[PDB]
C-alpha cells in the first residue's frame, strides 16, 4: 500500500540478558575440581 | 579460570615415577638381602 525506500537502519531480533557474590567454597576455584581429586589420589598412593 | 590437570599433568607423572622408582629400589635391596641370608 505504500513505497518504502532502501533500510536506512538494519536491525533483527535480539537478547536482551541482565548483567556474582562469592560462593562458600570458592577458596577452591583457583584448582580445578579434576586437580583436587587428583591431590587426594596422589595423598593415599604416596 | 581454574588452572586444570592438564597444566599440571607433568609433576604427577613424575611423582608416580617415583614411587614405582622407590618400590623398585626398596624390592632390589630386599631380593638382595633374602639371598645374602640364603647363602649364609
Amino acid at each position: 500500500v505504500i513505497d518504502f525506500s532502501k533500510p536506512f537502519m538494519s536491525l533483527g531480533i535480539s537478547i536482551m540478558i541482565k548483567k556474582s557474590k562469592p560462593g562458600v567454597f570458592s577458596f577452591l576455584d583457583p584448582l580445578a575440581y579434576e586437580i583436587w581429586m587428583c591431590i587426594v589420589f596422589a595423598y593415599i598412593g604416596v | 579460570s581454574a588452572l586444570s590437570l592438564s597444566n599440571v599433568a607433568g609433576v604427577f607423572y613424575i611423582l608416580v615415577g617415583g614411587l614405582g622408582l622407590a618400590m623398585m629400589v626398596a624390592l632390589i635391596e630386599f631380593c638382595y638381602k633374602s639371598r645374602a641370608e640364603s647363602k649364609r
